[PDB]
RNA sequence: UAUCAGCUUGUUGGUGGGGUAGUGGCUUACCAAGGCUUUGACGGGUAGCCGGCCUGAGAGGGUGACCGGCCACAUUGGGACUGAGAUACGGCCCAGACUCCUACGGGAGGCAGCAGUGGGGAAUAUUGCACAAUGGGCGGAAGCCUGAUGCAGCAACGCCGCGUGCGGGAUGACGGCCUUCGGGUUGUAAACCGCUUUCGCCUGUGACGAAGCGUGAGUGACGGUAAUGGGUAAAGAAGCACCGGCUAACUACGUGCCAGCAGCCGCGGUGAUACGUAGGGUGCGAGCGUUGUCCGGAUUUAUUGGGCGUAAAGGGCUCGUAGGUGGUUGAUCGCGUCGGAAGUGUAAUCUUGGGGCUUAACCCUGAGCGUGCUUUCGAUACGGGUUGACUUGAGGAAGGUAGGGGAGAAUGGAAUUCCUGGUGGAGCGGUGGAAUGCGCAGAUAUCAGGAGGAACACCAGUGGCGAAGGCGGUUCUCUGGGCCUUUCCUGACGCUGAGGAGCGAAAGCGUGGGGAGCGAACAGGCUUAGAUACCCUGGUAGUCCACGCUGUAAACGGUGGGUACUAGGUGUGGGGUCCAUUCCACGGGUUCCGUGCCGUAGCUAACGCUUUAAGUACCCCGCCUGGGGAGUACGGCCGCAAGGCUA
RNA sequence: UUGUACACACCGCCCGUCAAGUCAUGAAAGUUGGUAACACCCGAAGCCGGUGGCCUAACCGUUGUGGGGGAGCCGUCGAAGGUGGGACUGGUGAUUAGGACUAAGUCGUAACAAGGUAGCCGUACCGGAAGGUGCGGCUGGAUCA
RNA sequence: CCGUAACUUUGGGAUAAGGGGGACCUGAGCUGUCGUGCACCCGUGCGGUGUGGUGGCGGUGAGGGGCGCAGAGUCCAGGGGG
RNA sequence: AAAAUGUUUU
């Protein structure tokens, strides 16, 4: 059965992204929305919105649009997951990690709520390394 | 292996194969010659290394091969025995420290002297 | 360490007393029956622990010398005494083992204090000086004691520093070595010329450590030491390993698978850059090699950081216990997690900033580090706890439905064999060819009748079902699971699963039954050099049934289970639903679940896999760590045995 | 073109007995040690608990002593020793088993090609040895499509 | 009363082996049974029943103690293991 | 249709 909810839009993301395809969906989850708002500012999908259920009157859906630049090139280099349910990983303030040197963007659930690497930094706060997105 | 494999069962490195156990922890050993005698190499070699059978002072008996060309040592003589493994020889493991005790240096070395336990000739 | 699974009876708890500096089964009486353990008790093996040390990019791995902290011990075992304080090292008592004295009655002793001896060992020092300094004991004090300590001796054992010369010198001298006999090389090397004097040697000066101590006088073990002036002579001062590749550096002579070399690959059999020597060279240098040991390289136990189709590796299969893990969401707790504060993490080490030894090693000093822990105050995104919802995962109801799923019983036909009878007569059978064999005592063949056991042609594969092993005559009885469906119900009840349990082809085993055909063993005939085989004729266990046992297979898709996602194309099995003509069905679609083939992205060492993954991911389990030895020995468990399992 | 374990290239490679030697290891009537304990018997020192008729300067006395103490003695515990039966383990052992390596020994040719009977897996029996055969299974075989 | 091996057909081997205690005096409490008696069911006038009785008799006894060379003090009555 | 084998050079 599903384990991680997490891993699963990571997976569904790197899989749409590598086979070229312009919107993947997937069950909504509130953390699943921020992960996904935090990418759209980031740069790494076109945009993210969650929709009402109307075909299965279930539950909401989370659909992320991806963006390819010129000539089919991807916007995303690769996504990984981190703090897996077998075993979690915590970063404190000075010891988050730094993703392709600094170029992506480690997603990281503080106390805060979800904060990117740099910004958890700034502020001076860890958390729960979920992602290392770039 | 899961992470919780892992941990209820971690890993386990290998044994470590030791080489001299005649020596039980010593660079070289000292011995008695129980048997000095010749020996035929295995193949693709062939010769008459020259080996003893030393009774060791860990109260191991052990083959020893004695390099250089030249040889003095008999029946019980005193020897000191080092580690060093002659490769076309089975069952070979230790080497007679020339120089030492009673076995002396090879005779006209001119090149290597302190392998082989030879004074400087002025 | 499970090839140690049970341990404990003052043991676990209670009450009263006793005891002690003190709590306490510490002790005692009485009462109760606890306590510990597959998250490994009990037992075996090894070991003082740590600050640190070595290695490593780190994570780790190895280690516990000096120095510093704690512990334990002082001939072995036990015991108390004295005391503020006792494993009482240089105390006492008893016993044992030792050594010594003895007048034989009895006494004395304990270097794992410092130095030293014997011994063992590959291996580790002087039976030194001083209490001048610091520390300690006693004394009011002067002072006394201090093998603590400060020093010296010894050893290249380690680290660091310095020297063995510097400049000039072509005529590129001799001599070695090589040669193509031209020369090349050693080589600016030498000779020769001019310089310098660190260290060593000779001689002079000569400390600091003492702002101590002492009423004073006086007072430094180290010590004529360090440092330093003068003198001597380029002199008193260079070795070791290596030169086939990794690996920096090559030739000649000698040897001829001999002598020997080697870390691996290998070298030596007459042109050896690999043996031995020489010249030349290279790396290091008061060292250089060898051996031992550790870490690295080794991602070669992979947390960082690996794998399991065929390379070593998926348990034969399922059920299921502990455990691990958890769909969406409200509230709350604040254990994990995160952020401050305080305390702590001695010193030394280590990193780093300053400073001192002529520099360095080393030393002093400031800071960092001390990767944690405790206390306390915050944050609430996630994990978890508590609690409440939701239905999409999961299960159920109702209806629809496919099938060699299983068990039991009865029963059908063909064929084989045997039996009885009729007919008929010379062979039949068998092979590559034969023979053994059967047959005039009538076989083979042929027809009729009967008995019996076993397997179920066609349907039937490109298919169905089952967790796997597996499952095919028909009928009935009993029974398991699967698939679909719009409504319905419960509301995360899920997944996986060590150990454990069950199921598990065939062969095999036990008791009884049965026995047609087939057929290990066996007998004979052939073939053959032989034929303990192939082939032929016979033929017993077995194959069959009932009830047990065994528990293994190339038990294979050589591919563990669950889940999500990622082109298609094209067969086929099952359930729906839709359409037109029907008002059947032919047909097309569409949906859910199987089962094949082709094939993209992707993956793979390749072969190949590719929505039924060997792709992209998450959860849990099993397993691998070079080939043999070996799935063997020993032990234990299981079995009637064969053997299986663990290893 | 297909198969291959051959590449010294089928005059290839390669399997197992037997014979010889060497090394390590197992079994074994036994034999020889070691360690850790157990149950009893005895039990020193000692502390504690009793007792003390004997010995007692401080205390008190009715000044004849008493109090209290001590030697001694007894009891519990108790090291060692004794006795007995087990547990674990090392060496050794006539004899015996297989493993590894070495003649360039003997006997066959089992596998690798359809290896000349396709091979292999489990099991069973048989055989100097490889192996042979039965039963079921596999393709890591193939013929013919 | 404690304890007991190889082996095993799991029954054994086994009384394996190897140990401790025993008698005497005193004796706390615990029990078998009966008991005049208390109350009570009484179907009483039943040949009864359940509570309930200081006691008698008997059994058993923790602890304490005595004596001897010796406490299964005589008679009686396995030797054991390979 | 069965039809075996191929030491040690340097
Ligand atoms: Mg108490
Ligand atoms: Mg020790
Ligand atoms: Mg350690
Ligand atoms: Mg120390
Ligand atoms: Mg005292
Ligand atoms: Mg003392
Ligand atoms: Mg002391
Ligand atoms: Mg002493
Ligand atoms: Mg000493
Ligand atoms: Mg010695
Ligand atoms: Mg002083
Ligand atoms: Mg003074
Ligand atoms: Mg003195
Ligand atoms: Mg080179
Ligand atoms: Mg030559
Ligand atoms: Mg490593
Ligand atoms: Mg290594
Ligand atoms: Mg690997
Ligand atoms: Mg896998
Ligand atoms: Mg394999
Ligand atoms: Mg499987
Ligand atoms: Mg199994
Ligand atoms: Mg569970
Ligand atoms: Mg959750
Ligand atoms: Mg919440
Ligand atoms: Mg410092
Ligand atoms: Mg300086
Ligand atoms: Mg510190
Ligand atoms: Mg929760
Ligand atoms: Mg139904
Ligand atoms: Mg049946
Ligand atoms: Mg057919
Ligand atoms: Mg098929
Ligand atoms: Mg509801
Ligand atoms: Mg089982
Ligand atoms: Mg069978
Ligand atoms: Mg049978
Ligand atoms: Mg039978
Ligand atoms: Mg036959
Ligand atoms: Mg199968
Ligand atoms: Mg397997
Ligand atoms: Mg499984
Ligand atoms: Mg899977
Ligand atoms: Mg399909
Ligand atoms: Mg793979
Ligand atoms: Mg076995
Ligand atoms: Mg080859
Ligand atoms: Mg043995
Ligand atoms: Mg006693
Ligand atoms: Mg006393
Ligand atoms: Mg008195
Ligand atoms: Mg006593
Ligand atoms: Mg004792
Ligand atoms: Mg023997
Ligand atoms: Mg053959
Ligand atoms: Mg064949
Ligand atoms: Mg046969
Ligand atoms: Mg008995
Ligand atoms: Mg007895
Ligand atoms: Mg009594
Ligand atoms: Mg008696
Ligand atoms: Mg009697």
């Amino acid at each position: 059965t599903m384990t991680d909810p997490i891993a699963d839009m990571l997976t569904r993301l790197r899989n749409a992204n590598q086979a070229y395809h312009d919107q993947t969906s997937m069950p909504h989850s509130k953390i699943k929305a921020g992960i996904a708002g935090i990418l759209k500012s980031e740069g790494y999908i076109a945009d993210y919105k969650v929709n009402e259920p109307k075909e299965g009157e279930v539950g909401k859906t989370l659909t992320l649009t991806l963006k390819y630049g010129e000539n089919r090139e991807r916007s995303i280099a690769g996504v990984r997951r981190i703090s897996k349910p077998g075993l979690r990983v915590y970063a404190k303030s000075t010891a988050l990690p730094k993703v392709l040197g600094g170029l992506g963007i480690a997603i990281i659930s503080t106390s805060q709520g979800l904060l990117t690497d740099k910004q958890a930094h700034e502020k001076s706060v860890g958390g729960e390394v979920l992602a290392y997105v770039w | 292996p899961t992470i919780q494999q892992l941990v209820r069962k971690g890993r386990t490195d290998k044994i470590s194969k030791n080489k001299t156990p005649a020596l039980k922890g010593s660079p070289q050993r000292r011995g008695v010659c129980t048997r000095v005698y010749t020996t035929t190499p295995k193949k693709p070699n062939s010769a008459l290394r020259k080996v003893a059978r030393v009774r060791l002072s860990s109260g191991i008996e052990v083959t020893a091969y004695i390099p250089g060309v030249g040889h003095n040592l008999q029946e019980h003589s005193m020897v000191l025995v080092r580690g060093g493994r002659v490769k076309d020889l089975p069952g070979v493991r230790y080497k007679i420290v020339r120089g030492s005790l009673d076995t002396q240096g090879v005779k006209g070395r001119k090149q290597a002297r302190s392998r082989y336990g030879a004074k400087k000739e002025k």
